[PDB]
């Protein structure tokens, strides 16, 4: 069934599951043409397919080229995506696939269970919970990857980097969806903690900088902090 | 015109025989049913007086043999059965008519709805859908489920409709997923159509069964294989023009027929709304469409 704040922690179980989240995969800029009317123009994007035990992350960069000579994009979106997860899973070792997959829109249900027919034992899944997965691409290495993408390409990453090393899967979790929290509600604010520090750098390796466990409770502090603030610069109070 | 004499009348019941019915009172000196239409199929049905529960009949065509209904106490209803030998029935059924006591199908001539309804509907396809080889006539009634229900218990007394699912590998050729998933006319012409139905006569007249056991017996199964089919028509984007017209006429007769305080449990808002409004055959509809918005407004 769908998924919540009560069977929030079957996330960190041993069942492998995989979240899609499918905000980023069609992207546009609006814009005035000569006669004045209005136009779109693409510009590439990606899935963001997370195993939250693990940390992986499945980024299938979507180049413009897809949408050409394409009608009804925002539909055919959801339907590349299905088709891309769908061949995803099956590149995998059968052990390696996963048993539920939870996408974070529910208008990617059908689009991914038909694209899945074939895998009648893998659950689709909605959730309740309103992930900040969109906020994906306010990181700075993610986004570079999409941009200077001139085909269709897969990256995996792990977007916990280290973390794991030293902390539960549900804190690496909770530590992941504050940061893309706050990056979506007021992303320079949010960069800006990240980063004032210039002594506290990001390896080569990594998407965070490399925090002590006593750096990332003040950068969590700050992040609640920002995220209650812009709470109230929104709905002043 | 053919007859289908009653031994007699032991309990209290409505009887219906297509869409009319009349009641009869316990012990009531009633022999049956006669000047019934030769060339229809027909369905013979009961309510009992004291157990509105379990609406139950028999679908039968006076072509294939000689029918009478009797009832069975041990059992507690009325059955259908058949007389072989012919002189015994002659020979009952006139003296009944004589002694005047059957009622006389009451079919107003100008009426062609019962024809409307039952267009393409032939016995041989109902025994396919109603498995009971031993008998000539097929019993339906409000508790059966269909094939389909079982998968998601008694095979045997099951309506063997045939089975649509939209999210389905039949339905959806590999590599394809959007195309056949939001255009329906791959599977309702090369999969169902030349597949399966081999014709649209036959797919329109299990169209037509489900619907008619959906109203007259209250069956859901009956309801959901009736929904099924109509919106896998309106869901194709290529359907043979004279499929279309005649669908039209179809729905049109069906959404006369239906009891209006029956709409709240017999029509399904979505299909409807999204058959007339939003799908490629919005359009097509005319008839349907015109008598659906002037007597049930409100479902839409
Ligand atoms: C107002 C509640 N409506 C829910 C949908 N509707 C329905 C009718 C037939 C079938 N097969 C399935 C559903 C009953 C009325």
């Amino acid at each position: 069934g769908a998924m919540n704040s009560s069977n929030y922690a079957e996330l960190f179980n041993n069942d492998i599951k995989l979240f899609v989240d499918d905000t980023n995969v069609y992207r546009v800029t609006v814009h005035k043409t000569f006669e004045g009317n209005v136009a779109t123009k693409a510009i590439n994007g990606c899935i963001f397919t997370l195993n939250p035990k693990t940390g992986h992350l499945f980024l299938k960069i979507i180049h413009t080229s897809v949408w050409a000579g394409q009608k009804r994009l925002s539909q055919l979106a959801k339907w590349k995506t299905a088709e891309e997860v769908s061949a995803l899973v099956r590149s995998l070792p059968k052990e390696e696939q996963p048993k539920q997959i939870i996408v974070t829109r529910k208008a990617m249900l059908d689009p991914l269970e038909v694209h899945m027919l074939d895998f009648p034992n893998i659950a689709i899944r909605p959730t309740e919970l309103r992930l900040p997965f969109s906020a994906a691409m306010s990181i700075d290495k993610l986004s570079d990857v999409v941009m200077k993408a001139t085909e269709p390409q897969m990256v995996l990453f792990n977007i916990y980097d280290d973390w794991l090393d030293r902390i539960s899967s549900y804190t690496a979790f909770s530590r992941l969806t504050l940061l893309l929290r706050a990056l979506k509600t007021n992303e320079e604010s949010a960069k800006m903690i990240l980063l004032s520090d210039p002594t506290i750098t990001i390896k080569s390796y990594h998407l965070w900088p490399s925090f002590t466990d006593e750096q990332w409770i003040t950068i969590e502090s700050q992040m609640r902090d920002l995220i209650l603030t812009e709470y109230g610069r929104k709905y002043n109070v | 015109m053919n007859t289908v004499p009653f031994t007699s009348a032991p309990i209290e019941v409505t009887i219906g025989i297509d869409q009319y019915s009349f009641n009869v009172k316990e012990n009531q000196p009633f022999h049956g049913i006669k000047d019934i239409p030769i060339g229809h199929v027909h369905v013979i049905h009961f309510q009992h007086a004291d157990n509105s529960s379990m609406r139950y009949g028999y679908w039968f065509d006076c072509r294939m043999g000689n029918f009478y209904i009797q009832y069975d106490p041990k059992d507690g209803l009325y059955k259908m059965m058949e007389e072989r030998d012919g002189a015994k029935f002659e020979n009952i059924v006139h003296n009944f008519k004589e002694r005047q006591m059957m009622v006389s199908y009451p079919k107003i001539d100008e009426d062609d709805t019962w024809y409307n309804l039952t267009e393409f509907v032939q016995m041989d396809k109902i025994r396919k859908i109603v498995r009971k080889d031993e008998n000539q006539f097929s019993y339906v009634d409000s508790s059966m489920t269909t094939v389909q229900e079982n998968e998601l218990s008694d095979p045997a007394h099951s309506l063997n409709y045939t089975v649509i699912n939209f999210k389905s590998r039949e339905a959806i050729r590999p590599g394809h997923e959007m195309e056949d998933f939001l255009d329906k006319s791959y599977y309702l012409n090369t999969v169902m159509l030349q597949g399966i139905f081999k014709n649209s006569s036959n797919y329109f007249g299990e169209l037509q069964f489900a619907f008619l056991n959906a109203m007259f017996f209250g069956n859901y199964g009956s309801s959901l294989q009736w929904h099924a089919m109509i919106e896998l028509i309106c869901s194709s984007a290529t359907v043979p023009k004279h499929m279309l017209d005649k669908l039209d006429e179809i729905l049109y007769y069906q959404i006369k027929t239906l009891p209006e305080q029956y709409s709240d449990i017999l029509l399904n808002e979505r299909v409807w709304n999204i058959c007339l409004y939003s799908s490629f055959q919005k359009n097509s509809l005319h008839n349907t469409e015109k008598i659906m918005e002037n007597k049930y407004p409100e479902l839409l």
